[PDB]
């Protein structure tokens, strides 16, 4: 179809590859554009103009600048990710190449090869495009060359000049010796190139894949030889087994999109009950203006539709914290200093290469500890021989219960001795080879599938499939809709105990963990590999990890972290993952629930006033609960607790089964903290609303008022809150101690500091002695005591109850 | 070449407490144990308090303040007979109670100025515009600016003992009925010689006063911004029933002797308009405050299904 003339003499892309997403000058209107069509976003742009706009009961800064925050935080981050893509984008193009334009050997850059010119490739040298060989200055008329960006693999592969230009050196291939390539469009497959040359004096050569020398090849053990530029960049096939990365979200990350559309629900509930039961008992003409709370003209000349729509929109911003801001600032603080651990961690260092583990990704901690599938390279990553414990290793993700699968780009009979020494293949395990031996081309793929799947496996299996058999399966897979290749095919796959595919492609390795990625459920997969062949795999998966080995840091770079060996897998994954996971699931739930339970005890104040939008709490006490209340002792529990000590949890895989699935985040732990946050709330309110019953609470019979109640109140609510966490610590360090500790007597000592002067730059004194008055009565550290008691008793019945049967 | 320190390496030194069923399950007795002889005791202590409402809203036409409802003559007296059968032995407090009244609602609870209130010359010509459907009147600050002040309760309460039939009047004192702490710093008078008249020049009464500020009482210590009855209603109140200390019957022969008794009411107060009524409370206080049973009955019901779930844990663990 393409039609290529050799030096572009009578008888299509330039090569400058694109792996980056953002220019410089469209990165801010594409980032802030991706950031705000989240639903989280949105929201708290929406809720910061309203504060700032209509109503708030708090200043409009502490909503809007963690909001800058986060947002600046994650576009930061996705801009140095880009502009180190770039940098290897740049690396790889303005590189030196020799082209021969006029009878003489021209220098340029990578990027400025045009199809259709003669490149002049030296020994060690990769290849800049795919170029087909015309000549080799030997007499021979073949090169060697090294696939391993390919391929993985660094065997010497031989191919062939054509036949009529092998004597064509010297710079004297343009020797009026034109010819027209007449090949076929760019296809990702390595194995498959067809394609005619027709050199004019016409003789007309069959091309093939023997003449086809791939971009990313090192030419080897030979001095120089001729090509013509067939396909450039992002048509190579290379560039087209790249395919790219896409946005990464851990499953924790996604849990809290559901917790924050549910709370969504709940606060648009909140307001629209609060302003129709508002606008009915505004219905009375005594309930609004009873001569004693007036109105001005201006709010009874306003528009009533408008004030219902404004009165809504108060409810809104008074019930708002229930979704806290503070979570997310809260959760990038935990994910960036939690990567810490990985870095520091003395079992990933490497005698040998002086280096331990790396953190490219801090978003993707929690992933660790819920991966369901491995799909492992196989040289360089589980071999050398094996490598230290490579059957360890395996074994131990065997018993946490992951599925391990090699794709390697290795031949089959080197490959599958490998999976029989790694003990994946045990010598009781009956292989069903779907490789090209088996498959005789035709439909017989079709039998075999039926024969392996409705008779053999449906009623010990390990199955080895081709990259050939896998292209047939795959492209065929989109004409029939009766009997499925892909699912019949992915049946057999989970209903053996290892999977083996061999002589893949880069993207042939993607395409399989996309595969597993779509089933019922979802899968979190993993890929580990070492080189550049399986970068593709490794930005496919929901966690890619790299190989710090010898084929080059290709691989350490597009991961998510990196480690000197593969054995290392199992303390990053059994440990570390453990422990990511476990914190932040406790932190989100936490952080919902004690939000919770701060709104409902102001959502119930709206039924006594005339749900006039009236705070419960002092406007001090509303901005500092998640600044300075309740902050610090869940972003210590978040980077210190260890739920099951980290000498336990690599002994024992078995322990890796317990939170697989997202079983911290789902329906019933979340109905769990989500009740519970609601009866402690009604108890709060409840207990000190009967508690107010009375003429006087003190001994010398003097009377309390709107904000001792919601002192008492918040009081309450803060030191349950803060010993519910005290009671699911499990991990007691002197740093938790002195957080959990120093919450509580800095909030009595800021109620004994902020109240107790007459402040000059406040313009109301609400608070001066309400807390030193309200501590003056046994009464009410009697009730104090007992309501804390009360909100903790489902808890301390559950610790009873769970610890035994 | 990490460093090999114990917070890097996560192997800081921790407590690791184990709670389990073998050491949470003797906590239920020890709780229940406590518990009980507390909501027993503060149970016996409300019981011992007494206590007295008598409404005077006179709504119902058999009622000697059903005359006041819509008067004449603005200011109306009735008189309403009470028995005490009990006597009142220690101090008693008088209160007086409002319902349907809505102190916490957010429009009624910011009309005030704290500053002008603090004695700040500057906020007393220019008072804040959160007080303002009340702010200036007759081209004139109001020195009491708001709506909580503009609304203060105004009606006038006195017992009588009778006898013989021959009424004896009871002494009531207004000094000490308001917190120490917001009588003496939150609430000051401007700045100024010695007439309180003259402090207040440039400034107006509010609306529904009949006296200014400075006229509130004789006493120079009770008489503008430091008044002990304007300070105790200026505390807005959580619920829409509430009440609010009036007078203080200071213990001597039981303060209040058993017998029939005379409530003379100088009825200036129009709650009626709404759906609210007025109250007088006579009672005795303990440590614990007022008659409220509540606290009594939670602790008794919180310790005991914390002794039976105890007791009911404990036998099923025995099974092993
Ligand atoms: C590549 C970069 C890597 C990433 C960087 C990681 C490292 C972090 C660097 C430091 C960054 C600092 C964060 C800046 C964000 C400011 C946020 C802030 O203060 O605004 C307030 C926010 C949000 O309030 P909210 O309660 O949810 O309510 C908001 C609601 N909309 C409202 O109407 O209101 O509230 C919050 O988001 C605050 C929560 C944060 C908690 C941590 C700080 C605690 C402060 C110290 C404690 C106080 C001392 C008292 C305790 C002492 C006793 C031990
Ligand atoms: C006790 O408190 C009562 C409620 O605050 C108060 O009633 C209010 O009295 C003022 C002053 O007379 C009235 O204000 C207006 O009254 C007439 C209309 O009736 C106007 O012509 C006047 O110019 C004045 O602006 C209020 O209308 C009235 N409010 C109610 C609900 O009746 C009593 O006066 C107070 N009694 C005292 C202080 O002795
Ligand atoms: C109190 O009211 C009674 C009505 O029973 C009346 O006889 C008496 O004179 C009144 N006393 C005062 C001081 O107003
Ligand atoms: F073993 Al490979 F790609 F297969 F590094």
């Amino acid at each position: 179809t393409r039609t290529v003339f050799v030096g572009n003499h009578p008888v299509f892309c330039d090569n400058r590859i694109v792996s980056s997403k953002y220019t410089l000058w469209n990165f801010l209107p594409k980032n802030l554009f991706e950031q705000f069509r989240r639903i989280a976003n949105f929201y708290f742009l929406i809720i910061f103009l309203v504060e700032v706009t209509v109503d708030t009961p708090t200043s409009p800064v502490t909503s809007g600048l963690p909001l800058f925050f986060v947002i600046t935080v994650t576009a930061i981050k996705q801009g140095y990710e880009d502009w180190l893509r770039h940098r290897a984008d740049n690396e790889v193009n303005k590189s030196t190449v020799y082209i021969i334009e006029n009878a003489k050997r021209v220098r340029k850059e990578s990027e400025k090869i045009k199809v259709g010119d003669v490149v002049e490739v030296q020994a060690d040298e990769t290849f800049p495009c795919d170029l087909i060989l015309l000549s080799s200055c030997t007499t021979d008329g073949t090169c060697y060359v090294t696939t391993a960006s390919l391929d993985g693999e660094s065997n010497c592969k031989t191919h062939y000049a054509v036949r009529d230009t092998i004597a064509l050196c010297t710079a004297e291939s343009i020797d009026t010796l034109r010819a027209a390539i007449e090949c076929e469009q760019p296809q990702p497959d390595l194995y498959k190139f067809v394609g005619r040359i027709n050199i004019y004096s016409a003789v007309a050569r069959s091309l093939g894949p023997e003449n086809l020398l791939l971009k990313g090849a090192t030419l080897k053990n030979t001095e120089k030889i001729y090509g013509v530029a067939v396909y450039t960049g992002m048509e190579t096939k290379m560039a087209l087994n790249y395919q790219g990365k896409s946005q990464k979200r851990s499953a924790v990350e996604k849990s809290i999109n559901a917790f924050l559309i549910v709370y969504l629900f709940i606060l648009l509930t909140k307001a629209a009950v609060c302003t129709t039961l508002k606008y009915v008992w505004q219905s009375t003409p005594y309930n609004d203006e009873p001569w004693y709370n007036q109105k001005t003209q201006k709010e009874r000349e306003t528009l009533k539709v408008l004030k219902m729509f404004t009165d809504f929109l108060s409810f809104m911003v008074l019930f708002n914290f229930i979704i806290p801001v503070s979570m997310y600032v809260t959760v990038e603080m935990q994910k960036f200093l939690g990567s810490f651990f990985i870095s520091w961690d003395k079992d990933f260092y490497d005698e040998e290469i002086n280096e331990g583990a790396l953190v490219n990704t801090s978003d993707l901690n929690e992933e660790l500890g819920q991966v369901d599938y491995v799909f492992t390279d196989k040289t360089g990553t589980l071999t050398e021989k094996l490598q230290d414990q490579a059957a360890e290793t395996i074994e131990a993700l065997h018993a946490a219960g992951l599925k391990v699968w090699v794709l390697t780009g290795d031949k089959m009979e080197t490959a599958k001795s490998t999976c029989y020494a790694c003990r994946l293949f045990q010598t009781n395990t009956e292989l069903l080879e779907l490789t090209t031996k088996t498959i005789e081309e035709s439909e017989r793929k079709e039998d075999r599938l039926h024969e392996l799947l409705i008779e053999y496996r449906k009623k010990e299996y390990g199955l080895i499939i081709d990259g050939s058999t896998l292209s047939l399966i795959l492209n065929s897979s989109q004409d029939s809709s009766s009997n499925n290749y892909k699912s019949i095919f992915l049946q057999i796959c989970m209903k053996c105990t290892a999977v083996l595919c061999c002589r893949m492609a880069p993207l042939q390795k993607a395409q399989i963990v996309r595969m597993v990625k779509n089933l019922k459920g979802s899968p979190i997969t993993l890929s580990i590999g070492d080189g550049a062949n399986d970068v593709s795999m490794i930005l496919e998966s929901h966690v890619g990890i790299g190989i710090k080995g010898k084929e080059g840091r290709q691989a350490a770079r597009n991961s998510d972290y990196s480690v000197p060996k593969f054995k290392h897998l199992k303390k990053l994954l059994l440990a570390h993952g453990h422990l990511y996971y476990v914190r932040i699931a406790h932190l989100v739930q936490y952080f919902f629930y004690k939000n919770l339970c701060f709104i409902l005890p102001q959502f119930l104040y709206q039924f006594f006033c005339g749900f006039s939008q009236q705070p419960l709490y002092d406007a001090a006490y509303l901005t500092m609960y998640n600044i300075c209340f309740t902050s610090l002792p869940i972003l210590a529990y978040s980077l210190l607790e260890q739920h099951i000590n980290i000498d336990t949890l690599t002994s024992d895989p078995r322990l890796y089964m317990k939170i697989s699935g997202n079983a911290m985040l789902q329906l019933g732990p979340f109905l769990y903290w989500t009740f519970l946050a609601a009866f402690e709330g009604t108890v709060f309110f409840f207990g000190t609303y009967f508690l107010f019953q009375t003429a006087s609470l003190e001994e010398n019979g003097k009377v309390y008022g709107n904000w001792t109640f919601g002192t008492i109140v918040f009081t309450v609510l803060v030191f349950t809150v803060t010993l519910k966490l005290a009671l699911d610590t499990r991990f007691w360090t002197w740093i938790n101690h002195f957080v959990i500790w120093g919450s509580l007597a800095f909030y009595v000592f800021f109620s004994f500091f902020w109240g107790g002067i007459i402040w000059p730059f406040l313009k109301q004194q609400r608070m001066y002695f309400v807390f030193a008055q309200m501590l003056s009565s046994v009464s009410t550290w009697l009730a104090i005591i007992l309501l804390i008691f009360i909100s903790l008793f489902p808890e301390i019945l559950l610790i009873v109850l769970k610890n035994v049967r | 070449r990490p460093d090999n320190t114990a917070f890097k390496q996560q192997r800081l030194p921790a407590w690791q407490p184990i709670l389990t069923a073998g050491t949470v399950l003797p906590i239920f007795f020890i709780i229940g144990l406590i518990f009980i002889p507390i909501g027993i005791g503060i149970f016996v202590t409300s019981n011992n308090i007494r206590e007295i409402e008598i409404d005077y809203t006179g709504t119902e036409p058999s009622s000697p303040c059903n005359k006041c409802l819509s008067p004449d003559v603005t200011p109306c007296f009735c008189t309403i007979n009470f028995t005490l059968e009990k006597s009142f032995e220690g101090n008693v407090f008088m209160y007086y109670g409002l319902s349907n009244f809505y102190q916490n609602h957010r429009r009624y609870v910011k009309s005030r100025d704290d500053s002008q209130l603090n004695g700040d010359s500057s906020a007393l010509l220019n008072p804040s515009k959160e007080c303002e459907p009340y702010r200036r009147n007759e081209d004139k600050p109001i020195a009491p600016c708001g709506a909580i002040m503009n609304s203060m309760f105004n009606d006038t309460l006195e017992l009588f003992l009778i006898g013989d039939s021959y009424p004896i009047p009871i002494a009531l004192k207004k000094k000490g009925i308001a917190w120490w702490t917001d009588k003496n710093v939150k609430f000051r008078n401007p700045p100024g010689g010695d007439n309180l008249e003259e402090r207040f020049k440039g400034t107006t009464k509010p609306v529904n006063w009949l006296k200014p500020v400075y006229m509130l009482d004789s006493d120079p210590d009770n008489n503008g911004f430091i008044n002990e009855d304007f300070i105790v209603w200026m505390r807005t109140a959580a619920l829409p029933t509430f009440r609010k200390l009036y007078r203080l019957i200071e213990r001597k022969h039981p303060t209040l002797p058993a017998g029939r008794y005379w409530l003379n009411v100088t009825y200036n107060y129009p709650v009626h308009y709404f759906d609210g009524r007025k109250r007088m409370i006579l009672s005795t206080i303990s440590w614990m405050g007022g008659k409220n049973p509540f606290l009594g009955i939670a602790y008794i019901a919180v310790g005991s299904i914390s002794f039976l779930l105890g007791v009911v844990l404990l036998v099923i663990n025995h099974k092993y």
